[PDB]
């Protein structure tokens, strides 16, 4: 058995808590609220026989983006993910800012960057929904471990994307 | 096969009888031009095949035969032998310029020499030798010019380095010469391309614009060429557009011609939107000329700018010019404020502009132009307020001015954008702590610049004014 910590970062009001409730508390859609501070969730996965893994999801509040993103949150962290809503390129620029910040202020025992995945939040919404051609530019430029479309309300691809990301994380 | 070629090249070394050597050279040239094999390109590349021939041609200048066929032979050899240019350097330029100088007054002897010069100048690193000779290559080509096969249009590369005084001399004399060329060869697309880009190359000095605008000849000829010669040619339109971009100055009040060129620019950006070929030059040119002209078309400009941002995200310059054009258009025309937005039928240019800013943080120019653009947009339409705020603009630009501090223009544009963004809105204590210290530090770092101080003071004024305990901190 093992335990790991994953930090979810992104822009504000992108349903940052929606995905973490869907994956752990089995709560999807629901009312849209503002996350004042950092909140926690626990996940248990039976990845293999006699090998059960625990995950601590920390959904970092993106309201204080201008404020110094303290390394204490990323301290001892084993994984991270950037999730941005697909109705704004500002969420995309914010993800670039988060990527730069994590690349500047995150370390691993091997020294290699920890896996990162580009989550296209809420694709089940018009009009900028399946613009994967534009997303591919940053997908290959940023050197992210993965990129995958998702919809928090419908939970269309949360499970497969999370499984791929966690398999990549234990692959290191 | 190769035995006969060996016999011919061996006989070429005798240099016994001019007529016999001329006939042998003609036979060798006739045999060499074939697609049978690369026997003529036998990798020897011996100068003994052609160096004695050019020596005989230069020394015995009256021998027209060696002048007529030796140039054709060397042209065929270069077109056949791949490393012939490599054999040229690492001289022949002196030989060809003496050939053009002393006795190339005949049309047939001149055309082959100019063609050989044109193909030789495509190699590179030999133009410096050509420009440092004693035969006055510029005077030679000027004396060369009513033949349809205007090989002197290869004068192009010679304008790459000419110095200012000689450039003015070329402006005068070569313009007098080239107006005849463009008038008599209006129905020659390649000739028009070469003439137009030679005009581009000579238009580099700033003082010569008055000479070029002596009787509005440059504007009229380029407009006529764009209108008639090339309805659907990309290269012609791109070159004429670059002339338009480089010919904008304090004398922009060419009102009727203004309108004309404006229309042509629109045509250009509407008929080839796939590369920097037209987009950057036309958008910058268009932005200045639209400011002057405005004192329909605006919708077309909005659409062209939107595709310009969409299709050339990787180039800093294209996005900078396009967003600058959008800013300059929106400044003089506010009626289209509702014509832009996220709604259907309106170009979502706000997210594209934001994207431009974020994807080129390393450059101050793109930030300046796009910031001014979206600031003017926010000032025009109040609905966009609190939408970009919800989209992540405030803290993002604060981090950007933290990254870019050495310039005052970037700080001034950022402060102005904050002023026009935060007007008519109320923020929280957290926003106050995230905004006020950064802008105070920016204002401290640029204390001398008056506009930065003005914009910062205006922003602080619009932004300053359980809960009491937090507010005290």
């Amino acid at each position: 058995d093992h335990l790991f910590k994953v930090l979810v970062v992104g822009d504000a009001a992108v349903g940052k808590t929606s995905l973490v409730q869907r994956y752990s508390q089995d709560s999807f859609s629901k009312h849209y609220k503002s996350t004042v501070g950092v909140d926690f969730a626990l996940k248990v996965l039976q990845w293999s026989d006699y090998e059960i893994v625990r995950l601590q999801l920390w959904d970092i509040a993106g309201l204080e983006r201008f404020a110094a993103m303290t390394r204490l949150y990323y301290r001892d962290a084993s994984a991270c993910v950037i999730m941005f809503d697909v109705t704004n390129a500002t969420t995309f620029s914010n993800s670039q800012r988060w990527k730069q910040d994590l690349d500047s202020k995150l370390t691993l025992p091997n020294g290699e960057p920890v896996p990162c995945l580009l989550l296209a939040n809420k694709c089940d919404l018009s009009p900028w929904a399946v613009s994967r051609d534009q997303i591919d530019r940053f997908s290959k430029e940023n050197g992210f471990t993965g990129w995958t479309e998702t919809s928090v309300k419908e939970n269309k691809n949360i499970n497969e994307a999370m499984r791929v990301l966690i398999e990549k994380m234990m692959r290191n | 096969d190769e035995e006969t070629l060996k016999k011919l090249i061996v006989r070429l070394n005798n240099v016994q009888e001019g007529k016999q050597i001329e006939t042998l050279v003609q036979i060798l040239e006739d045999l060499l031009v074939f697609t049978y094999s690369e026997h003529a390109s036998k990798l020897f590349q011996g100068k003994n095949i052609h160096v004695p021939l050019l020596i005989v041609l230069d020394s015995y200048m009256r021998v027209a035969s060696v002048q007529q066929v030796g140039w054709s032979l060397l042209c065929k050899l270069i077109e056949v032998c791949p490393g012939t240019m490599q054999s040229l350097m690492g001289g022949v330029h002196q030989l060809i310029l003496k050939m053009l100088t002393v006795h190339n007054a005949s049309v047939n002897l001149s055309v082959i020499g100019l063609k050989t010069l044109d193909l030789l100048l495509t190699s590179g690193k030999i133009t410096l030798l050509i420009l440092d000779e004693e035969s006055d290559i510029f005077m030679l080509i000027f004396d060369a010019m009513a033949n349809d096969e205007q090989l002197g249009c290869a004068l192009h590369v010679l304008f790459e380095r000419v110095s200012e005084e000689q450039l003015t001399e070329f402006v005068e004399n070569k313009d007098y010469m080239i107006l005849s060329a463009l008038t008599n060869f209006k129905d020659e697309e390649e000739i028009v391309l070469h003439v137009l880009h030679c005009l581009h190359s000579l238009a580099i000095p700033c003082n010569n614009v008055e000479v070029l605008m002596s009787g509005n000849v440059r504007c009229y000829n380029i407009v006529v060429e764009a209108m008639k010669a090339f309805p659907m040619s990309e290269r012609i339109q791109e070159v004429s557009c670059c002339l338009l971009h480089r010919l904008t100055l304090g004398n922009f009040f060419n009102i009727l011609v203004l309108n004309e060129v404006h229309e042509f620019v629109v045509k250009a950006v509407q008929q080839y939107p796939e590369n920097a070929a037209l987009q950057i030059s036309a958008l910058s040119c268009l932005a200045l000329l639209t400011e002057t002209i405005f004192l329909e078309d605006k919708l077309f400009w909005l659409e062209a700018c939107y595709k310009a941002l969409t299709w050339h995200r990787k180039n800093k310059h294209v996005q900078e010019a396009a967003c600058w054009a959008l800013n300059n258009l929106l400044m003089y025309q506010n009626s289209l404020h509702e014509k832009i937005g996220d709604e259907d039928g309106h170009f979502p240019a706000h997210r594209e502009v934001m994207l431009s800013m974020l994807m080129h943080s390393s450059s101050k120019e793109v930030f300046q132009a796009s910031a001014n653009a979206l600031s003017t947009l926010l000032e025009q339409n109040v609905n966009f307020r609190k939408i970009l705020l919800s989209k992540g603009i405030h803290l993002n630009v604060l981090e950007l001015m933290q990254k870019h501090i050495h310039s005052p223009e970037v700080a001034e544009s950022g402060c102005k954008m904050l002023n026009h963004l935060f007007e008519g809105s109320n923020t929280s204590l957290d926003i106050m702590a995230a905004v006020v210290p950064k802008i105070l530090t920016v204002m401290k770092r640029h204390e001398t610049s008056l506009p930065v101080q003005l914009e910062a003071l205006r922003a602080i004024l619009h932004f300053i004014v359980e809960f009491h305990h937090k507010l005290n901190m």
